[PDB]
Formats: C-alpha cells, sequence, structure tokens
C-alpha cells in the first residue's frame, strides 16, 4: 500500500516536506520552510520519522523556491541524513544562492539557533544527484525516479516515483500558462496510483501590460521605481519585460540591479535557454551601487532582499518615500513580519528604531508575478497524468475544499487533502 | 498593545472580518505565554476583560474558524496555568464548558486537527495544579485523551501521549487520574492491536525516563510481566518502542534493583527480536554499564556477527545468514545498521574490553572490497556477498564512515596499511560515486593523521595518492573537484610543513591543477580553489601574482562565494602574516579595503571589517589608519543595510574627533536585537492583525 | 536449429537454419597478431608480417541476412558478393549509411599502403575486401524501417546507437544484439515479451564497469593530460562510441571549463559521418592538418586496432613522451594486445571502455519481464566470466565456434 503523510505542508503553504511510503521505500518529497517563524517552527517536524540514512531512500526537491528547499541544508546536515537528493540541473544552481540569502535574513533576524551554516549549504549541495528531464534514474533495483517539465520557475520538475507497477508522481509547483517566459507543464500518461498536485491557485498579459504601464508612468514624471526581489527568483522574469518594452519605448532612463551573490541575469540565462528551448520535449539593465540611488531624476532599481526584509530594499524604499511620484512594485507575498506586509496591508505609518514614524507617501502597487496553475490547469494536468487518486499539498484549505469538490465531481477520482501529520492510505 | 487589545478581541470573533493569519495568532499566543510569567494571570485577566469576552464568544458563537478556536483554547490554557486563575475562569463555567461538550469538543470543528492539537496544548498548559487534576478526573477529561491517543494526526497522537504522561507524573506528586491512566496502560499492553501496544509503550517509555521515584518502581514491577509477554507474540508488537522502553528502564538502575525479570526480559529480547531490532537494543545495552556481563557478551555477539558472516565466507548462525543473503535490501540494511552501531560504540568508554580492532578492520576492508570488487569468495556465502553487495553505494558509505572511525583506536601499522590500501582503491575506482568519493577522502584523511616524521610507508602512499588526486580535480562533477580541493586544503593544513608533503606534492601536478580551478565555472569550485591556493601558498607551495588574481576575483567576479573565499584568504593571509601580505602591511590593506567597501555582499564587507580588526590588532601609526579604512569604511558601515555588517563596525569602533560624537553603546544596544524587532513587537503585531486597508499566501 | 558461427559473443554470424542468418559480424581480433602498416619479435610477442587478415566466420543457401549494427556489419562483402551468394540484406538507413562509412574508411585504411598457437583458426583468415565488393554488398541492402514487417521477420528499435536495431522472427524466435536501457531511441522491449526462443548475443564485454563511470574516467584523464600540456589520442570509429564521447566532451568543456584546446577528428569518412550527431574535422594527416596543429589537441583517429588508420603515425610519433596519452574507449579490442607492436611505450596507456550495452543486472530484469520458453546465449554468457568470481551469468543452451545446437 501507499501511505502519505504531509509532514509540514498538507493544508498550508510553507514547510513542504511531504512524505510517501510505497512498497518498501520511504521518500521525502520536499524540505520546505516558513518565513515568519524564527525558532524551529520555520522547519518541518522531523521527529515523526525517528536513523534517517537507513530509512529514507530518496529526497526530492521540486524547484528552488525557499518553501520547497529551505530546510534541506538543515535536514541533511543537522538532522543527519546521508543519502541522495534529486534536484533538476537548474534548481541545484539557483538553490545555494536563494538559501545563502535566507541565511542573511535569519542572521539579522537573530534566528540562527537551530539553523544551517554556509558550509552546511555546500555540504548539502554536495549530496545532490542532479537529474536531467525525462531521464529515468535508478536509486534501487526496483525504485526509479523521473523528472518532468513543470514550467513554473527555472528548474521546476514533476517527479515520478515508481516501484514495479505502483507509482506516485509529485507535481510540485507547476504552471499551465504559456507566457513570455517558461512555458506550461507537460506530463505524459504515466497513469500512477497517486498524483500529489499543488493547489495554490485553486479557485484562481494584463499584469504584463500593467507592470510596464505603471513603471512607464512614473519614470516620465521624474519619479523613481523600486522592485524588491530575491536573488534569483522572479527578478529575472521582470528584467526581460524591462528590456522588451524598453526596446519599444526606451526613454533611456536608468535601470539598475543589485544582488552581490550573482550576476545581473546571465548565469540564470546560461541555464534558461537550454531548459526552456530544448528540455520541454543586457545594455538597458545595469549594475547598482549603494550610493547610486541618490542621483536625481527617474530610475528603476531591483533590490536584493525580497519582501522588504531589512537590507538594501528597506533602505531604498525608506529613501524614495516622501515623494508621491515615486513607486514600489510588490510581486511577492511579503510575510507578516516584513515591511512589505505592512505597506501592502494598508498602513502608511511605519516605525523603526527610536520613534521615527516614516510618512510613506510613495505610490504602492502589488502585481503578483507568481506562475502557478489556476483552476483549469490543475484539472488539465490531472487529465494529462490520468491518476487513480489526487493529493493536495499546497494552498489554503478553504479553496482546497472547492478544488476537492470539482476534481471529485467531473473527474471521477478520489481526492485527499490531508492536514500536517495525517496519513492517507491507498 | 493593551490599548489595541479590545479592538483585536472584537476583530477575532467578528464574522465580518476575513480569516486571521495563522501565523499572527500563534505569535499572539507566544506573546501571551511571554507576558503571563512575570505578571499574575488573574490580574492580567482582570485588567483587560475583553479576553473573557473572547472566550465566552468562543463558548457562544458556533461559526469561528479553526485557527481562532485553537488560539482561544491555548489562550485559556495559558491563562489557567495557575490555580487562582483556574477558579477565576470557572466563575461563569468557562473552563468546564470550553474543554467539555459546550466547547469545540462537542461540535463539527472538532474534526479539524488544528482544534484537537490546540485542545491538547490548552490542557497541557492548564493541567499543572490539583484543581486541574480534579477537573480532569471528574468531568471525563482523561477519557478524551485516551481516545485522542489514537488520533489520525501524528501531531495529535504524540501530544495526547505526552499529555497522559504529564497528567500521570503530576498526579503522582493511587489517585484516580494516576490509577485510571495506568489501568488503561496495562489494558493496552495486553491488547491484540499494534497501535494500542505502541501507545502504551510510548507512555511507559516517557514516564520511566522522565521521573525516578518509588511509584515508578511499583509501575515497573506491576507491568514487567505484561511487557515480557510481548516477546512471545508473533510478530513482536512495536519493536522499536519496546526497545526504547527497555533501554529507558535499564538505564535507570532503580528498576533492576526491583524484580530481576528486566534483565531476563532483555536477555530473551536479544535472542527473539527480528534482525532489524536486535541491533538497536544490543547497542543500547552495550552503551550502559549496568547490565550483567553475561548479558553483555550475548549483546555484543549479536552485534558483531553480521560482520562475522563476511569474515568466515571471503578471505580464502542462520539468524544472520538468512538476513545477509535474502536480498540487496536486507543485506544492505543489516550491514549499514551494523557499521552504524559500531560507529556509535567505537568512541565510548562503555565498549567491551577486548575490542576486536584487527578483526573489525578486516571485516570493514572486506565489505569495502565486496562493494568495489576483488573480494574473493571462500564459500557460497561469500559468492552471494560478492554479487549481492557489489556496487552498493549505501553500504560503501557506511563502511567508509566506520573505517574512518576505526582510525581513533590505536593499532599497529599493518592496520593502517590495510586500511589505506582499500581507501586508495576506492579513490581510484572509476565507478566510485561522488558521495563515496567524499566519504573515501574523509576516511583517508582520518587514517593518514593517525600514523605516527609522517611515518614509514606513508610517502609511498603519497606518490600513489596524488596521481589519483589530480585525476579527481579534473572530475566532471563539481562535487568531486570540490571534495579533492577540500582534501588538499585539509591535508596541507596538517603536514604542509612536512618534508615528504612538500617534496612529493610539487613532484605531482596538483598545484598547477589547483590553480587552473580558479577559473572553474562553478562558484563553489572557484571558492574552494581560492581557499586551496591560500593554504597552498601559506606554506610556500604555490607553483608571485596570485595576489592580483585574487584581487581580480574580489573586484570583478560575478558571484559571491569566490569573493567571500577571497576575503577569507586575505583574512588568514593577514592573520598568519603571509609574505605577500606582510612585505607592505599598509598598502595591502589599503588596496583590499576598496574592494571590500564597494561590495554588494554582506559577508564580504563583514570580512573586510574583520580584516580591519586584524590590521588594528597588528598596529597596537594613526596615519596608517587614515587610508581607505579603519576610520572611514567603519563610519559608512555603521549605517549599513545589514545588522551583522553594522554590528561589525560598532564592535570595531568600540575597539577620532568624529569618533567622539558617535554614541557607541546605544548604537550597539540598537544593533544587538532583531532587525524584525519593530515588527515582532506586540504593538506591530496588533496593528498587522487590525489592518483593514487590504490589497493570499503564496510561494516565497 | 541455430548453426552458430564466429564464437566471439558480440560479433555473431549466427546462421539460424529454419535458411536465415541472424547477423553478419566480423571478429577482426586476428589483426592484433600483425605488425602495423606505416614472423618478428616485439617485446616477446611474435607477429605475422603481412596484410592484417580478418577472422572470417567459418553461404549459397542462406538467402537472408538480418544485419543489426555497424560494428557488427563489417563482414558483409566477405559473404555477400565474392562468396557465391545470391540473396538480400536488410537494415535501417541510419545503420546502413554509417556502416558504409566504416567499410569505406577500412578499405581506405588498408589499400592506401598495400598468441599464434592460441589463435582459434588460421586457415580461414583471408585478405581484406576491396571497394568494388563493398559497393556491390551495400547495393544489396533493402532498407526497412523500425517495427516494419518483411515467415514474419520484423526489426525492433533498440537503444544502443543510431539505427541500432534488434530483430524478432514469428512462426516464435526472438533476438537481441546491441541493446541499452540507458540512452537514441529507447528499447522496444514490449514486443520482446511473448517469445519461445531468445538470443542474447549482444551484451557488455566489461560487465564490472558502469558506463557513466567510464565516461567520467575518460574525460577526467583526458583533461588531466591536456591540462598537463600533452595531447590525447582516442582510437575509435567515425561512427560509434565517438558520438557518445563527444556529446559528453562538449558537456565537460561546458562544466569543467576546459576550453582553448582543439578537438580534432581524422577519418576519410568523418566529414560524411559528423552530420549524424569546436570539433575541427580534417580529412587526413598529409595536407591541411600539418599546418593547423595546435599542441594540446585531442585527435580522434580512425581505427582502434592500432595498425590501420592515422593512429599508427600518432603512436610512432607521440609514443615516447609521457605527456601524451591514449584512451581506449572500445569494448571490442584488447587494451593490451592492440598495444603489443609498440610495447616499449612511455606514452600513457589507459583503458576506459565505454560500453552502454546490457549489464547482467538489466539482462536478468529483461528476462524476468519477458519470461521466454528457452534462452540461447553465447557460452561465455552462460558460465561466469573467466576473470571474475562473481555471479554474472544470466540465470534462466549455449553456442561456440562452429557449434550447431538444436532447439
Ligand atoms: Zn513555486
Ligand atoms: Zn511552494
Amino acid at each position: 500500500e501507499i501511505r502519505v503523510t504531509p509532514l509540514g505542508a498538507g493544508q498550508d503553504v510553507g514547510r513542504s516536506c511531504i512524505l510517501v511510503s510505497i512498497a518498501g521505500k520511504n521518500v521525502m518529497l520536499d524540505c520546505g520552510m516558513h518565513m515568519g517563524f524564527n525558532d524551529d517552527r520555520r522547519f518541518p517536524d522531523f521527529s515523526y520519522i525517528t536513523r534517517l540514512t537507513d530509512f529514507l531512500d530518496c529526497v526530492i526537491i521540486s524547484h528552488f523556491h525557499l518553501d520547497h528547499c529551505g530546510a534541506l541544508p538543515y535536514f541533511s546536515e543537522m538532522v543527519g541524513y546521508d543519502g541522495p537528493i534529486y534536484m533538476t540541473h537548474p534548481t541545484q544552481a539557483i538553490c545555494p544562492i536563494l538559501l545563502e540569502d535566507y541565511r542573511k535574513i535569519a542572521v539579522d533576524k537573530k534566528g540562527e539557533a537551530n539553523f544551517f551554516t554556509s558550509q552546511m549549504i555546500k555540504d548539502c549541495m554536495k549530496k545532490v544527484v542532479a537529474v536531467h528531464l525525462h531521464q529515468t534514474v535508478q536509486v534501487d533495483d526496483e525504485l526509479e525516479i523521473k523528472a518532468y517539465y513543470a514550467g513554473h520557475v527555472l528548474g521546476a520538475a514533476m517527479f515520478q516515483i515508481k516501484v514495479g507497477s505502483e507509482s506516485v508522481v509529485y507535481t510540485g509547483d507547476y504552471n499551465m500558462t504559456p507566457d513570455r517566459h517558461l512555458g506550461a507543464a507537460w506530463i505524459d500518461k504515466c497513469r500512477p496510483n497517486l498524483l500529489i498536485t499543488e493547489s495554490t491557485y485553486a479557485t484562481t498579459r494584463c499584469r504584463e501590460r500593467d507592470f510596464l504601464k505603471k513603471v512607464h508612468e512614473t519614470v516620465e514624471r521624474g519619479g523613481k521605481v523600486l522592485i524588491p526581489v530575491f536573488a534569483l527568483g522572479r527578478a529575472q522574469e521582470l528584467c526581460i519585460l524591462l528590456e522588451t518594452f524598453w526596446e519599444r519605448m526606451n526613454l533611456k532612463v536608468p535601470i539598475y540591479f543589485s544582488t552581490g551573490l550573482t550576476e545581473k541575469a546571465n548565469h540564470y540565462y546560461k541555464l534558461f535557454i537550454p531548459w526552456t528551448n530544448q528540455k520541454i520535449r543586457f545594455k538597458h539593465i545595469k549594475a547598482f551601487d549603494r550610493a547610486f540611488a541618490d542621483n536625481p531624476g527617474p530610475m528603476v532599481v531591483f533590490a536584493t532582499p525580497g519582501m522588504l526584509h531589512a537590507g538594501q530594499s528597506l533602505q531604498i524604499f525608506r529613501k524614495w518615500a516622501g515623494n508621491e511620484k515615486n513607486m514600489v512594485i510588490m510581486p511577492g507575498y511579503c510575510v507578516q513580519g516584513t515591511v512589505g506586509h505592512k505597506i501592502l496591508s494598508g498602513q502608511r505609518k511605519l516605525e523603526m528604531e527610536g520613534r521615527q514614524v516614516l510618512e510613506v507617501k510613495m505610490q504602492v502597487e502589488y502585481m503578483s508575478f507568481s506562475a502557478h496553475a489556476d483552476a483549469k490547469g490543475i484539472m488539465q494536468l490531472v487529465g494529462q497524468a490520468e491518476p487513480e487518486s489526487v493529493l493536495l499539498v499546497h494552498g489554503e484549505a478553504k479553496k482546497m475544499e472547492f478544488l476537492k469538490q470539482k476534481i471529485e465531481q467531473e473527474l471521477r477520482v478520489n481526492c485527499y487533502m490531508p492536514a500536517n501529520g495525517e496519513t492517507v492510505t491507498l | 498593545c493593551a490599548q489595541l487589545l479590545p479592538a483585536l478581541c472584537a476583530v477575532l470573533v467578528d464574522p465580518r472580518q476575513p480569516v486571521a493569519d495563522d501565523t499572527c495568532l500563534e505569535k499572539l499566543l507566544d506573546w501571551f505565554k511571554t507576558v503571563t510569567e512575570g505578571e499574575s494571570s488573574v490580574v492580567l485577566l482582570q485588567e483587560h476583560p475583553c479576553l473573557v469576552e473572547l472566550l465566552s464568544h468562543v463558548l457562544k458563537v458556533q461559526d469561528l474558524s479553526s485557527g481562532v478556536l485553537s488560539f482561544s483554547l491555548r489562550l485559556a490554557g495559558t491563562f489557567a496555568a495557575q490555580e487562582n486563575c483556574f477558579q477565576y475562569l470557572q466563575q461563569g463555567e468557562l473552563l468546564p464548558g470550553l474543554f467539555g461538550e459546550p466547547g469545540p469538543l462537542g461540535r463539527a470543528t472538532w474534526a479539524v486537527p488544528t482544534v484537537r492539537s490546540g485542545w491538547i496544548q490548552g490542557l497541557r498548559s492548564l493541567a499543572q495544579h490539583p484543581s486541574a487534576l480534579r477537573f480532569l478526573a471528574d468531568h471525563g477529561a482523561v477519557d478524551t485523551i485516551f481516545s485522542l491517543q489514537g488520533d489520525s494526526s501524528l501531531f495529535v497522537a504524540s501530544a495526547a501521549s505526552q499529555l497522559l504522561v504529564h497528567v500521570l507524573a503530576l498526579s503522582m506528586r493511587w489517585p484516580a487520574c494516576a490509577q485510571k491512566i495506568m489501568d488503561h496502560v496495562e489494558e493496552s499492553l495486553c491488547s491484540a492491536a499494534t497501535p494500542k501496544v505502541t501507545q502504551a509503550l510510548n507512555v511507559l517509555t516517557t514516564t520511566f525516563g522522565r521521573c525516578q521515584s518509588p511509584w515508578t518502581e511499583a509501575l515497573w514491577v506491576r507491568l514487567s510481566p505484561r511487557v515480557a509477554c510481548l516477546l512471545e507474540r508473533d510478530p513482536i508488537p512495536a519493536a522499536h518502542s519496546f526497545v526504547d522502553l527497555l533501554l529507558c528502564v535499564a538505564r535507570s538502575p532503580v528498576f533492576s534493583s526491583s524484580d530481576g525479570s528486566l534483565w531476563e526480559t532483555v536477555a530473551r529480547a536479544l535472542s527473539c527480536l527480528g534482525p532489524t531490532h536486535m541491533g538497536p537494543l544490543a547497542l543500547g545495552i552495550l552503551k550502559l554499564e549496568h547490565c550483567p556481563q553475561a548479558l553483555r557478551t550475548q549483546a555484543f555477539q549479536v552485534l558483531l556477527q553480521p560482520l562475522a558472516c563476511v569474515l568466515k565466507a571471503t578471505v580464502q548462525d542462520a539468524t544472520t545468514v538468512d538476513t545477509l543473503l535474502a536480498s540487496k535490501s536486507s543485506c544492505a540494511g543489516l550491514l549499514c545498521r551494523t557499521l552504524a552501531h559500531l560507529e556509535e560504540l567505537q568512541p565510548l568508554p562503555q565498549r567491551p574490553s577486548p575490542w576486536p580492532q584487527a578483526s573489525l578492520l578486516g571485516a570493514t576492508v572486506t565489505v569495502l572490497r565486496l562493494c568495489d570488487g576483488s573480494a574473493a569468495p571462500a564459500s557460497s556465502v561469500g559468492g552471494h556477498l560478492c554479487g549481492t553487495l557489489a556496487g552498493c553505494v549505501r553500504v560503501q558509505r557506511a563502511a567508509l564512515d566506520f573505517l574512518g572511525t576505526l582510525s581513533q583506536g590505536t593499532g599497529p601499522q599493518e592496520l593502517v596499511t590495510q586500511a589505506l590500501a582499500v581507501l586508495l582503491e576506492c579513490l581510484e575506482s572509476p565507478g566510485s560515486s561522488p558521495t563515496v568519493l567524499k566519504k573515501a577522502f574523509q576516511a583517508t584523511l582520518r587514517w593518514l593523521l593517525s600514523s605516527p616524521d609522517l611515518g614509514p610507508l606513508i610517502p609511498q602512499f603519497l606518490r600513489e595518492l596524488f596521481p589519483v588526486l589530480q585525476k579527481r580535480l579534473c572530475h566532471p562533477c563539481w562535487e568531486v573537484r570540490d571534495s579533492a580541493l577540500e582534501f588538499l586544503t585539509q591535508l596541507s593544513r596538517h603536514w604542509g610543513g612536512q618534508a615528504d608533503f612538500r617534496c612529493a606534492l610539487l613532484a605531482s601536478e596538483v598545484p598547477q591543477l589547483a590553480l587552473q580551478l580558479l577559473q572553474d565555472p562553478e562558484s563553489y569550485v572557484r571558492a574552494s580553489a581560492v581557499t586551496a591556493m591560500g593554504q597552498l601558498s601559506s606554506q610556500g607551495l604555490h607553483a608571485q601574482s596570485l595576489f592580483l588574481e585574487l584581487l581580480h576575483i574580489l573586484s570583478v567576479d560575478s558571484e559571491g562565494f569566490p569573493r567571500r573565499a577571497v576575503m577569507q584568504v586575505f583574512t588568514e593571509w593577514l592573520r598568519d602574516g603571509h609574505a605577500d601580505a606582510a612585505q607592505d602591511t599598509e598598502q595591502f590593506v589599503a588596496t583590499v579595503l576598496q574592494a571590500a567597501s564597494r561590495d554588494l555582499d554582506w559577508e564580504v564587507r563583514a570580512q573586510g571589517l574583520e580584516l580591519a580588526l586584524v590590521f588594528l590588532g597588528q598596529t597596537l601609526a594613526l596615519r596608517a589608519l587614515c587610508h581607505v579604512g579603519l576610520f572611514d569604511f567603519a563610519f559608512c558601515a555603521l549605517f549599513d543595510c545589514d545588522r551583522p555588517v553594522a554590528q561589525k563596525s560598532c564592535d570595531l569602533l568600540l575597539f577620532l574627533a568624529m569618533l567622539r560624537s558617535l554614541d557607541l553603546e546605544g548604537l550597539r544596544s540598537t544593533l544587538a536585537e532583531s532587525s524584525d524587532h519593530v515588527e515582532k513587537s506586540p504593538q506591530s503585531l496588533l496593528q498587522d492583525m487590525l489592518a483593514t486597508g487590504g490589497f493570499e499566501a503564496d510561494c516565497y | 536449429k541455430l548453426y552458430c558461427l564466429s564464437g566471439h559473443p558480440t560479433l555473431p554470424c549466427n546462421v539460424l537454419k529454419f535458411t536465415i542468418m541472424l547477423d553478419c559480424g566480423l571478429d577482426m581480433t586476428s589483426t592484433l597478431n600483425f605488425l602495423p602498416l606505416p614472423l618478428k619479435e616485439c617485446s616477446g610477442h611474435v607477429f605475422v608480417d603481412s596484410v592484417p587478415e580478418f577472422c572470417l566466420p567459418e553461404l549459397s543457401t542462406v538467402d537472408v541476412i538480418l544485419i543489426s549494427n555497424y560494428h557488427c556489419m563489417m563482414a558483409l562483402p566477405y559473404i555477400t558478393e565474392h562468396t557465391g551468394f545470391t540473396g538480400t540484406v536488410y537494415a535501417t538507413e541510419p545503420t546502413v549509411q554509417i556502416g558504409r562509412l566504416l567499410m569505406e574508411e577500412l578499405v581506405n585504411f588498408i589499400e592506401r599502403v598495400p598468441p599464434l598457437k592460441d589463435a582459434v583458426e588460421v586457415s580461414t583468415w583471408r585478405r581484406c575486401y576491396t571497394m568494388q565488393e563493398v559497393n556491390s554488398a551495400l547495393s544489396k541492402i533493402q532498407l526497412v524501417g523500425y517495427s516494419q514487417k518483411i515467415v514474419q521477420v520484423t526489426p525492433l528499435s533498440s537503444g544502443y546507437a543510431l539505427g541500432s536495431s534488434n530483430w524478432i522472427i514469428q512462426s516464435k524466435v526472438s533476438y537481441v544484439s546491441g541493446s541499452s536501457l540507458l540512452t537514441p531511441q529507447p528499447m522496444d522491449q514490449a514486443s520482446l515479451k511473448n517469445s519461445d526462443v531468445l538470443v542474447l548475443t549482444g551484451l557488455t564485454q566489461i560487465p564490472t564497469a558502469n558506463p557513466d563511470g567510464m565516461v567520467g574516467e575518460f574525460c577526467s584523464n583526458l583533461a588531466l593530460t591536456v591540462r598537463n600540456g600533452g595531447n590525447v589520442l582516442v582510437p575509435c570509429y567515425p561512427s560509434g562510441v565517438i558520438y557518445d564521447l563527444l556529446e559528453c566532451l562538449y558537456q565537460y568543456i561546458d562544466s569543467a571549463g576546459l576550453s582553448s584546446v582543439p578537438l580534432y577528428f581524422i577519418s576519410p569518412v568523418a566529414n560524411s559521418s559528423l552530420e549524424f550527431s569546436k570539433l575541427k574535422h580534417y580529412p587526413s594527416i598529409h595536407g591541411d592538418f600539418s599546418n593547423d596543429f595546435r599542441q594540446p589537441c585531442v585527435v580522434f583517429t580512425g581505427h582502434p586496432s592500432l595498425r590501420f588508420g592515422d593512429v599508427v603515425h600518432f603512436m610512432e610519433l607521440w609514443g615516447k613522451s609521457s605527456l601524451n596519452t591514449v584512451i581506449f574507449t572500445e569494448p571490442d579490442f584488447s587494451y593490451l594486445e592492440a598495444l603489443a607492436p609498440y610495447q616499449p611505450l612511455a606514452m600513457k596507456c589507459i583503458y576506459c571502455p565505454i560500453d552502454t550495452r546490457l549489464n547482467f543486472i538489466q539482462v536478468s530484469k529483461l528476462l524476468k519481464e519477458v519470461q521466454p520458453l528457452h534462452v540461447v546465449c553465447p557460452e561465455q554468457y552462460t558460465q561466469p566470466p573467466p576473470a571474475q568470481s562473481h555471479r554474472m551469468d544470466l540465470m534462466i543452451p549455449a553456442m561456440s565456434y562452429r557449434r550447431a545446437e538444436v532447439l
């Protein structure tokens, strides 16, 4: 039989550590994380599976998002797992630059108590067997894995896990919208026993045009723009918008960029071309310096800490403010503790050290550039795979209720949406 | 917070609001757990009567979400952790009604695992005083924990078990709670169901390892026949919880001074448990000195013998032979656990006095040779171990770790030669996995430093190791070039001054391959090659203009790990006093602090401030501090974007006219708490929960 | 019946009387007994001083030849045209084109300059064919596609290389030669299941070597010596292991950053061979190659028997300095017997056999999935290997040189 326990994320986004037991093999299907929490709740509970080396055949990391790989250098080298971790080739490279940024958020969020070091990040990356797409990898004599093209971010794969004839495919964070970037998800008729989807957009070009219109409006009336991004997340998607629209209507006003852990978008684009073009089966954007934002006139800057975590982004956002021509675009969730949640929640009086209330009079806009499958795409992936049962391990339970109702209504299949720790049996 | 608290108490139960954030609620619970320690909880509940209104609405309104229900239950438990607040929370029958039928236990929201795991935590927060014991006993609040012991959620079951343990261990401080609990435990240890037996063993394990007192002795005496009757069941029920119970009973000698039948329960258990669980129990028995040596010898002879079906079948009972030959899975598991348990038992003082060091090294070398070929079979058992265990990555990792940890035991040089002659064969094997190569490099490194001059016959191992090291530095995978550079770094840190490590390393082409890796595509292989060629050039084995290549990597490189590694290399070049950074002390720090200052990285700037610390410790002159740092980069760094970089500057300046105006200690007190402190505060949390401006959780 | 021939396991002339032939392969292991082509003693080995003759399998009624590969083809004109044979040959065009390439380059190799006690047969070793016989034999080939019926004799797609197919014959008799589960189009093993007699002539000639590990062990000590200032000589074919070598050598250039070294490739049919896939093709050694010699180059010569081709020049030239290196990637020829007429060699001899064919683990897996009524194999694939004490013979008759078994 197949017993699946969502160890951290079965009915919430964050701490994705779904665990699958098939005929004799236990596999860990992510090692998620949670921003917000700062003490041992940021990570999944690894006390419900005890040694791990002798017990866990595989660890599988879907994509490079920090809620699917955040605990991986903690689970491997603090908890004590010595085995194979299976990331697609792009994910293995983006992940040690995404996770060396959480170590910075945590280092200054004073939350480095039970936490992974940089050396531990390198050691966890050295335990990775990076697979290619559509390649069947043998981990035992009878258990094999096979990555697919999910089309969500640069490195998203839909891993199939199979012993004999019984199998389960974890489609962690796919997409079904072919846009001006990474395309849609493809899975063939594996026809497995279980399909462990994601359900973030359960009840689900306008953003493409509106992003460029809203930066175009405030670089021509002398205002300035800040986009708070992570290191190699969704910034590289917005860079090609700010080059393609700026071929059309240049205005030749500056566009900066700043990470410190990578180049602007070239190591991303060494991997983007073969991944997007083969594996399905710039002069405008420049560099940024810490003093390069005091220059007057219009400007567009991408900042290093996402979500307005305290860093480059906080300083730049704090410094544009007071000018109503200036503007900031939020493309991400901005968790509770962050300044981003404070400004896209509705507040315009924010506090800092001492009593310095900041009169935020910037324009504030939020265009969610997250590429997940909506309602129709999830059932189209289920139709592609044609499974025997569907599992929902991402998204809120209120929408997952309706997705359960629909995916049980039209497609006559059994859908389970377990909470954290619940074990479902097939 | 206290001004906004009635507003949030109105918001939480308000059905017109959207669902509150389940992180906001748990941070409120953390805040309330923090505040109800230094203040009397009944004083707090008196001064802000909106909280009892929230709890009464929880009793009254039937349509709250699961998050606020769990929040209110755990909040009631947090407040009612004292007796006076318990009776104050019963003036309107809140606590009997919150946790009884009128609360969430008697409605549909009990189906949510969040509400059940909040009910358990509220009870565990309140069950801390005799009034709580009376409330638990009379109203049936222990029968519900008996039911929830077998809940579907592993988070609720493992909390109901520890709630039962806590209720038992506080009632015994035969009371009705402490007697009904152990009546259920005794009934469950005689049950025919594996989950109930597992729950009873998981209660007894905790309550025997937690408290040592006469009533635990009476519990052990009255339950050891029931425990011992589990070993006559086919199959054995809950073998690992059974083993945990035995090793927590036996670790306290106050239960062996009871009826002796503990040591005869262990003695049969080492002979009747399945092959998966004789190992953990045997190791736990050998980890403690309280067991009899008659038991200890049988405990160790059931640990060794998986490594004795190999020694008796290769070098030219069935209870292990049937395990080592059943499948690659069974053989791999048995040998991995055996070598892991011997890794655990190796460095202890509790090990047996005749520790079979030579035979264990022979068995480990034999297992390794079985994995990477050339292990001759002395029988048909050897002929099945040669084909079953060939090309097995996991047993190779376990055997290499064990052979690494056999280094600590002192022995003759024949053991060192026998270990190295298979570690090298694992290194130069074409089929050796990258992880196996990491294990083999670490094991070789452990086995080389344990050879006390670096010893005879070791230089002839260096001249045969380096032609493998060079081929490993050109490996297709970055893991193996990284591992080879780490091995060269950690071997040129120990014998970098030895004659036969400077005569025999430069006689290879390792330094000219450790230099060609500074241009490797992977940032990890550039970083571990910068640290390689700092350790290679700290001892004079460069095989000149390394400083300009390193400064080029610090200036114009397009990654972070190379620049972090380069600033680290200058950090130990200036600590150590390397000739490149000690021929002109001022000019080097000057030309490196412009590279450090303008970075887009925080650990590089932090290493620059560490380098300024090194320069200032070298100096103590003040004109030398008038260069691009030590008074200027620090002043900019005080207002840096990053708290660790800012704190590194404040700690540096604490260690001139502009230095007087800077309030250093207040700056440090600001730069010692979180960067989230203005938003993890109670007031900011209340405002974030009360924010109605608006504009769904997603992926980070 | 199965009138076996050519007791080499991977190169069978298994004349399956019914009268069909199952393959037309040439051993070519005789050529390792002869001096090069730029009885005499050479480092204690006696060598025949003549044209290197070929081990012809020991034909006027075998009307059908089911040729399956292009290493396994090179006996075709010996029995097709010059021997009194009238009939036909079938294959697929990716097999036939790059087989023709190898035969044409072999005629170019030999007619450009026109263990003896343990030799299995010396009275049957004959001189090499000529271009007219090559073209007459390749004119008899009737191209068929994958899974297309031609008794009902159907090829099936296999996973070894480009156009490498393995056949089945219905009444039921199946057949396997040159198959690979790791990869070209993957194996069509579904139709192999229902069978009555099975043949497993095509398996690995080095079963205790992971092919990916050997690709890594090729690239590693290639780069070890081209970073040492020395060349690399890879004796291989224009079509075969060279394409798998190059699709990973480009990846190794990308991954380890080994650039600014010129990859060369010298074969008279190599310009007609590369289209089947920095690699600077040149057509020979005398001409434009002599002016475009960059010193840390990686030349891929034409024949790995180390007597024909341009490789003999490179072993007589480079074979005295340790910086230069040779990497044997071929699972057909001996590392040591092919190096015999040069044995006072300071040049680094390295054996890294990339064989992607079936190791005995997946052989047993395929046999479990198929469940045949009987299985026929070479006698070396029914007993354990003579170099190992493992259990690496398939558990589920046997054949030898001129052995006629009956099923
Ligand atoms: Zn995602
Ligand atoms: Zn996610």
